[PDB]
């Protein structure tokens, strides 16, 4: 996250970071056994990292548990990164509560101008390299479907949206995949792609949750 | 730097190709619109058009 | 056309050649007084020529007649190649005869495993380069959507469609884009891209006609 601010510790219960040895991405909690995260994110021997703050020291609220299964969509093309979008089992039930409990799914689409928040343990920075240890945060709207489209011409499609600053100098970076776009209390996006980071005309680009929320009630109830 | 398997093309005369290669951390310091995932380690894809593309690589 | 034969002078009356100097896309003759190409083709200050066979000989029985307009589909993605296609108006109306005569559009999509012809005076060879001068034709058949997205993953769109042969050796090249597909006497297609020439598992993409009969017939009657 570029432009951001510290969300403080276990402010934001349903973000979860994915280490494989190291953090590589975000995802959300959707239920006790269940992380959603970016289909781009997807690799083997994976931990989820709940309760976290300070991803590099113990501070005792975190459940570190295996991941059982991993699910990417079954139209997920890694070429236009249309359908970013996977779904993790864990091995274990993770134990819910004040720092970590999950995130309720859209019933709807959110329109252009809703304000949302973005975290993540993401690049700190547009130009450079700058990784935070502890979660930041960052309120940014849904930009218009023509913005989006006038932004990244010819890659838009209807399983996408974009969201942040037309000017630039904030928006989400590298590390921060996989992680949350919340707005109404809603999971709405998943952080996706863009061009640089928190560069001018260049917002970010998200995974339209509420086009997938059959699937993952589908998918959820068989696995 | 500069190298493609994956190039599609149009087929006119001269054709504007582009490669279809997805490449870790960043494009080219020979590509003009490179797009990256947020996650660690990024993906990217040089979307430039260009009337060739570039050789394998490898 | 590589792996292709000699049409046969005037045997596809449809086909035109389009010409900056040079011939540089194909085209087909819908009607007297209008083109459609592909919308890569789009240039400015093109003359269309009709009736030919050996584009660097006059042989009688061309008609070369200036573009008044051309119009690029409204959604034409060049990044993606979607909505690959064009109309062009010609400045006067040509004289239909047998020579020189236009192609029927469909009513309805072709189905795969149906038997087209492609033509055109694009390169000759997969690996080289050589130009005919006179129009080459070649039959090829429609394949599975299945087997056009296993060549191309990621690329295919429902206005794009895939024809020719898996093992190679026989396809549409440079030089041929704009030009005809034809089907059971219906304009199906549109030479647009592919991955080399005539490469195993790369066959030709080609744009879905059928798709846009209707944006063609309302365009065409407001110019």
């Amino acid at each position: 996250i570029v432009g951001g601010y510290t969300c403080g510790a276990n402010t934001v219960p349903y973000q979860v970071s994915l280490n494989s040895g190291y953090h590589f991405c975000g995802g959300s909690l959707i239920n006790s056994q269940w992380v959603v995260s970016a289909a781009h994110c997807y690799k083997s021997g994976i931990q989820v990292r709940l309760g976290e703050d300070n991803i590099n020291v113990v501070e005792g609220n975190e459940q570190f548990i295996s991941a059982s299964k991993s699910i990417v969509h079954p139209s997920y093309n890694s070429n236009t990164l249309n359908n970013d979008i996977m779904l993790i089992k864990l091995k274990s039930a993770a134990s819910l509560n004040s720092r970590v409990a999950s995130i309720s799914l859209p019933t709807s689409c959110a329109s252009a101008g809703t304000q949302c928040l973005i975290s993540g343990w993401g690049n700190t920075k547009s130009s450079g390299t700058s990784y935070p240890d502890v979660l930041k945060c960052l309120k940014a709207p849904i930009l218009s479907d023509s913005s989006c489209k006038s932004a990244y011409p010819g890659q838009i499609t209807s399983n996408m949206f974009c969201a942040g600053y037309l000017e630039g100098g904030k928006d989400s970076c590298q590390g921060d995949s996989g992680g949350p776009v919340v707005c109404s209390g809603k999971l709405q996006g998943i952080v996706s792609w863009g061009s640089g980071c928190a560069q001018k005309n260049k917002p970010g680009v998200y995974t339209k949750v509420c086009n997938y929320v059959s699937w993952i009630k589908q998918t959820i109830a068989s696995n | 730097k500069p190298c493609c398997d994956q190039c599609a093309c149009t087929k006119s005369n001269p054709p504007q190709c582009r490669c279809s290669d997805m490449r870790l951390n960043s494009c080219h310091s020979a590509c003009k619109s490179c797009i990256c995932a947020l996650s660690y380690p990024a993906q990217c894809f040089c979307v430039d058009i260009t009337d060739f593309c570039y050789e394998p690589c490898k």
